[PDB]
């Protein structure tokens, strides 16, 4: 490219069936479930750690990359050089080029406007026996299928680490296609799997919505940042 | 007001004297999964508040969750020996609209599972 | 200027997502996890050192003048002329003109009112390995949300270190408007970062909250501290 | 009274030998205490900075907590349970009351168990 | 020895105010009772610091010894 | 009943030269010691400047804590647990009851352990 | 003894053999102040001793004084080449019970530091 930049995508994050990432384990309240959700430790509202936002993204593109090449990345270093190049790794791109966050609720007056008493419902479930069925109860706690969170992320364009025998350089535009072209075909990954939880009963489907980019700092190099927006805009 | 100051001790006696069949304590910690959280998020926002006197939805809420114990206890016969011992209909009618009313509720609803859980088996 | 000044910039750094300046070592000694976080000796209360905000403004300050000059950076001696003369090196500005101070957390007793039991909380993670799908779990500890330090930083007009092949001489007005614009620049660019460790995974979101400069020490002119609080409202 | 004796260190290194084995490696684990040890450090970090010798009652409201949670803890873990029984610390947080020295000696006593736990067990040390 | 006049006769030089008017003292720690009574265990911190290469993006640990904040020392200071 | 044998020079010189050893390097280094050296300089700085024979109860109370913080580092350590029971330090650390001259003996023990911890290796400087 | 006789020129054959670097030399007597500091307190009290065997007392300044000599070596590079080419520290493991051995030694050292600051431009 030509100077330093840093672009800022906004977008909006939809529960459609009920959400369980449930990283607390021990450390939530005390009138409570077995398995709890992460909340806030300060305002209680439900939340979205971020952690777990780039490990399943991660892990749902070493396997389409992996199923194109035909090999089987056994772990990260191993990766591929368009995901190791945008995700971190600890061999010759050692930082990320992407910045996620954690994400808060954003629609509780809007849950409580409608018939909506508690941000987060008790489920019920069974496992039944394939011979004189009897059965033993467990309960699940989950997100309700209204909330919203304020989805974000950072990425960032300059000479990154070169390395002890390189000449450093700046990322092309015709670069910064390919990784946002990663990024839009990673988040449609996301949209068929279930963001963390059981998900193969029925957990976390997730929907994506007003994704666009801007230019938080420094300029772009002209008619760049309306083909970013289109490579966003099939999610 | 019936909660004492040291809320702990006689939050106890209770669970001691709950009825029991030839096994043990008939009411479960699992019947009243539904009165515990709805509680459980009357205590958030009375913490997170900062004036003295309660919200017109913070009595809205206090009221919701008076008509849960007595449609609760009404359809079921362990639970509603366990709201009539432990006095919880005469407490919720103490609770106008002072704050420290209902955090010494709470506090003392919490201490009552906690001894539900210790003072038998069959709970993991 | 053809006087000497000391002008001290306020204000308040507040926590958006939870922040771990890690210690390694430092005796917590009770059951403590294996990443804890740095503290105080004697009032235990959590700091951000001196060492950590200026380190991490001084390199994002590199990377902008750098990739804008087309020159990679690749030790502080041979940075910038106008980030040697903020930060100092040890040939030519032999000390910088900018005194960062530590911090300690403020509004201990505003978050125990509403509701916070411990003044950090303990995060679990958990690596997922990619062949017999087995789990790795650690203990993480960071600073909660909305957690508020005092921000304080000094700044110097003089004469400096001037060397035996130039002059001594006061920098004018318009080289003292032209280092608190690289102030302002350089403190908005951490807050589209982070500050500490474990960011690209959602870590250490910090904002900047009632900038205001103020001559502490000497006479500035009629015209200059307005001018200086106009660089520091863009923030 | 003094449920917990002088030389403690040495009454701290018999308990954690008088657990169940459950094939070699212990049934409790630290991880089970996480919710319980991140209490008593900022119990212990408020009563080390103050200089009465009674507790404040925005501190014994704390003990009062601390002695819920425990109760909570050993309720729906068997390990925990047995742990909590074998050092007797219900009976010792129900006797420190209102003196600031024997809330000290409480959280002196609970270093020495988790010191020795972590040395006499396998499957840690990372 | 170029310094101004008011300040070479409080400290001293070597060609006009040979001796300055002002006496400094050394001094140390007062209040150590008092830090080991509210849970001081060392009087010194081990600090510990860091120096990322910007090529190889690698640390570059230090360590650093620091006297506590909170201490105080009896400052002196004689006129003549 | 010491480990020490009077000279405690040879015998700090037969511990790191037995210490297990990796491909690389030693597998302990004197980073992971820090905690540990900085609580016996305290102990070292205030039992030299008593003139009794035995230990005042404020002074022996930090031996304990120092036998705990050892216990505590040995357990989440693999490399500090073979240097812990090669030494003998555990043991030693329970024979001080409360005398002050075998209270020394353990902190000129300690540092000879540290001498030659830098010398018999490199990446010590 | 690894001291010969004539050790006024044993000292000057160490001194002349050095890693001289790119400047005069790469050893400063800045380098081991602390040692030269415990030897003249030993040196300047052995001599004013009597009996030939040396007493516990100056036993375990021998001692101390070894320790300093192995923790300088491993912890300075420039240090760590002098005690060996000079053979100094198989020299104070056989001082056990002669005060002339003692004596032996402090008298090799000043002969070793004269020729240090002698011989290059940059001490003094």
């Amino acid at each position: 490219t030509t100077s330093y930049a840093k672009i800022e995508i906004t977008g909006t994050l939809t529960v459609l069936t009920g959400l369980q990432i449930g990283a607390g384990d021990g450390f939530s309240a005390i009138g409570a479930v077995d398995k709890p959700v992460v909340r806030d430790p300060l305002s209680r509202l439900p939340m979205i750690p971020g952690t777990s936002l780039k490990g399943k993204v991660r892990t749902l593109l070493s396997r389409q990359y992996g199923a194109d090449t035909e090999t089987f990345y056994r772990k990260p270093n191993e990766d591929h050089a368009h995901i190791r190049r945008l995700f971190g790794d600890t061999e010759e791109y050692m930082t990320g080029r992407l910045v996620f966050r954690d994400t808060k609720l954003t629609n509780k007056d809007d849950l409580e406007a409608r018939g909506a008493k508690t941000l987060t419902e008790v489920k019920f479930e069974n496992a039944i026996n394939r011979v004189t069925a009897k059965a033993n109860l467990r309960q699940m706690e989950r997100v309700i299928p209204g909330s919203e969170f304020a989805f974000s992320l950072v990425y960032e364009v300059s000479f990154g680490t070169p390395g002890e025998e390189q000449k450093a350089s700046l990322p092309s535009s015709d670069e910064i296609i390919e990784d946002f072209n990663a990024i839009a075909r990673g988040l449609k990954l996301l949209e068929l799997d279930y963001l963390g939880g059981s998900g193969t009963r029925g957990y976390g489907q997730v929907k994506f919505s007003n994704l666009k980019a801007r230019a938080a700092v420094g300029a772009l190099d002209g008619s760049l940042l309306e083909k970013l927006n289109h490579e966003l805009a099939a999610v | 007001s019936v909660i004492q100051d040291d809320y702990v001790k006689q939050a106890e006696q209770v669970i001691r004297g709950l009825p029991k069949k030839n096994g043990d304590f008939e009411l479960t910690t699992t019947q009243l999964r539904v009165l515990l959280s709805l509680t459980a998020q009357l205590f958030d926002e009375a913490q997170l508040s900062s004036d003295q006197n309660l919200s017109p939805a913070l009595r809205d809420k206090v009221q919701y969750l008076r008509v849960r114990f007595v449609y609760q206890a009404g359809r079921e016969k362990a639970v509603r020996v366990f709201v009539e011992r432990a006095g919880l209909l005469d407490e919720l009618a103490q609770i106008g609209d002072s704050r420290d009313r209902l955090l010494k509720f709470c506090h003392y609803m919490e201490a009552l599972v906690a001894y539900k859980k210790f003072l038998d088996p069959k709970e993991t």
